[PDB]
């Protein structure tokens, strides 16, 4: 991440982030629907840096710094650049929402009122059938990547040392090369939860409820879809045992 | 310190999420309770032992049967939640989230989890559950169900109070290293 998006969300809430002189102007309601959409865009900004460890941290080092044979390092980060265009561009649509709604003069009062609209254009049309089609591939190769670095992990010295020397830093204690792909599989069963939690505090205008209503369908239709494409792949699995 | 890995399961409103989120908070959240959980690495010394334990929510894959086993891999210690103002949560343990968690977890430790154990003398609570012929689940209840599903053992906590929050996650810690 860059230090001024960093800083932007490092408070636990929206409204810790504002100064306390604007969050006083707000009716509870709108602090408690700000609170929720400042985690989401929160936990954007947060997937698309695992996204950036992933590609630039692990993928290019193991390229750069080790003599993997090819299609190596591919089976253990499947789609994670097309996973990457995909969340950087919606959180460059979030982070601009945000950066319209400042008040002149403030880097960090600002108040999200038209989400919903937002929400429906990222979860329809093409999209939405990118979405579908990179995490039915990458939950299809979860449990591939996961094993082919248990297998490296544990017959290569040198693989052994690169991992233990990129993840050794406190930042990265949470992302290791399996954490990371269990944190992007994850996260898009995340959204209905955000989005439900938002829509219950968006009443107060009829046309954004009923946007964050359509956006909260088609994120579960996304997901249905998603869910009822996958069929793990096995290295060396036989035609007769996939037939079956 | 070794690592080991916990993933915590249950009916969603179970409490799950808001039992992680207490455990790894440094200061409880008195502003905003978080609607999601992402991971976290717990620093943990149990008797003697230090351990880094990774910690897992299952939160938002109930519904999608396909997705919710790619969060089991090299699970060390299973934490099987139901919240105690519901006894449909747990009626849910042993038909549906045990005979699951035994086929992706083979020889896998559970610990059964009373959570919102504050609810059992809440009259709010006790009289919502009057109105369907019910009451909060009580202590022997949870006990036979983790004696019954083959649980490693049963335990309660609340995470509005904290109380018993530290205490299952070094039992967790202690599951997981046997
Ligand atoms: F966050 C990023 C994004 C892209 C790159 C990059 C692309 C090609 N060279 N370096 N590095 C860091
Ligand atoms: F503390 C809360 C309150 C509501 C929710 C919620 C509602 C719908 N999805 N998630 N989550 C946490
Ligand atoms: F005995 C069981 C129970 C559940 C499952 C299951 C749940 C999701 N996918 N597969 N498999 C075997």
């Amino acid at each position: 991440s860059m230090e001024m998006d960093e800083k932007d969300f490092a408070a636990d809430s929206w409204s810790l982030a504002v100064d306390s002189s604007f969050l006083q102007q707000h009716k509870k309601e709108v602090m408690k629907q700000q609170d929720v959409i400042y985690e989401l865009i929160q936990t954007e900004l947060h997937h698309v840096r695992t996204l950036k460890i992933m590609t630039r941290l692990f993928r290019t080092g193991m390229l750069e710094e080790l003599h993997l044979e090819p299609g190596v390092v591919q089976g253990l980060f499947p789609c994670v650049d097309e996973l990457s265009d995909i969340h950087t561009r919606f959180l460059s649509q979030l982070l601009e929402r945000r950066r319209q709604a400042l008040c002149p003069g403030s880097t960090r009062n600002f108040v999200i009122h038209r989400l919903g609209d937002l929400l429906i254009s990222q979860f329809s049309g093409p999209s939405a059938e990118q979405m579908c089609k990179t995490y039915s591939e990458f939950c299809s190769r979860h449990s591939k990547a996961l094993k082919l670095y248990k297998e490296l992990y544990a017959r290569d010295k040198r693989f052994q040392q690169f991992i233990r020397k990129v993840t050794r830093p406190a930042v990265l204690k949470r992302h290791g090369v399996q954490e990371c792909i269990l944190l992007v599989t994850q996260r898009i069963t995340k959204y209905p939860l955000l989005i439900s939690r938002i829509l219950q505090h968006s009443h107060g205008i009829e046309e954004e409820r009923q946007d964050l209503t359509t956006a909260l369908g088609l994120v579960k239709e996304l997901l249905s879809n998603v869910d009822e494409g996958i069929y793990q792949l096995e290295k060396g699995a036989r035609l007769q045992e996939i037939y079956n | 310190a070794i690592r080991k890995k916990l993933v915590i399961v249950g009916d969603g409103a179970c409490g799950k999420t808001c039992l992680l989120i207490v455990f790894s908070k440094d200061q409880f959240p008195e502003v905003y309770v978080p609607t999601v959980f992402e991971n976290y690495v717990a620093d943990i010394e149990v008797d003697g032992k230090q351990v880094e334990l990774a910690l897992w929510d299952t939160a938002g894959q109930e519904d999608y049967d396909r997705l919710r086993p790619l969060s089991y891999p090299d699970t060390d210690v299973i934490l099987m939640c139901f919240s105690i103002d519901s006894p449909d949560s747990l009626e849910n343990i042993p038909e549906k989230w045990t005979p699951e968690v035994k086929h992706f977890c083979p020889n896998v430790p559970i610990i059964l989890v009373g959570n919102k154990k504050d609810l059992r003398n809440d009259e709010h609570t006790r009289r919502e559950l009057a109105k369907m012929k019910q009451e909060p689940v009580k202590p022997e209840e949870g006990r036979d169900m983790a004696n019954r599903i083959g649980a490693f053992g049963y335990m309660e906590c609340s995470a509005k109070t904290k109380d018993g929050v530290r205490e299952v996650f070094e039992m967790a810690t202690r599951a997981a290293l046997q």
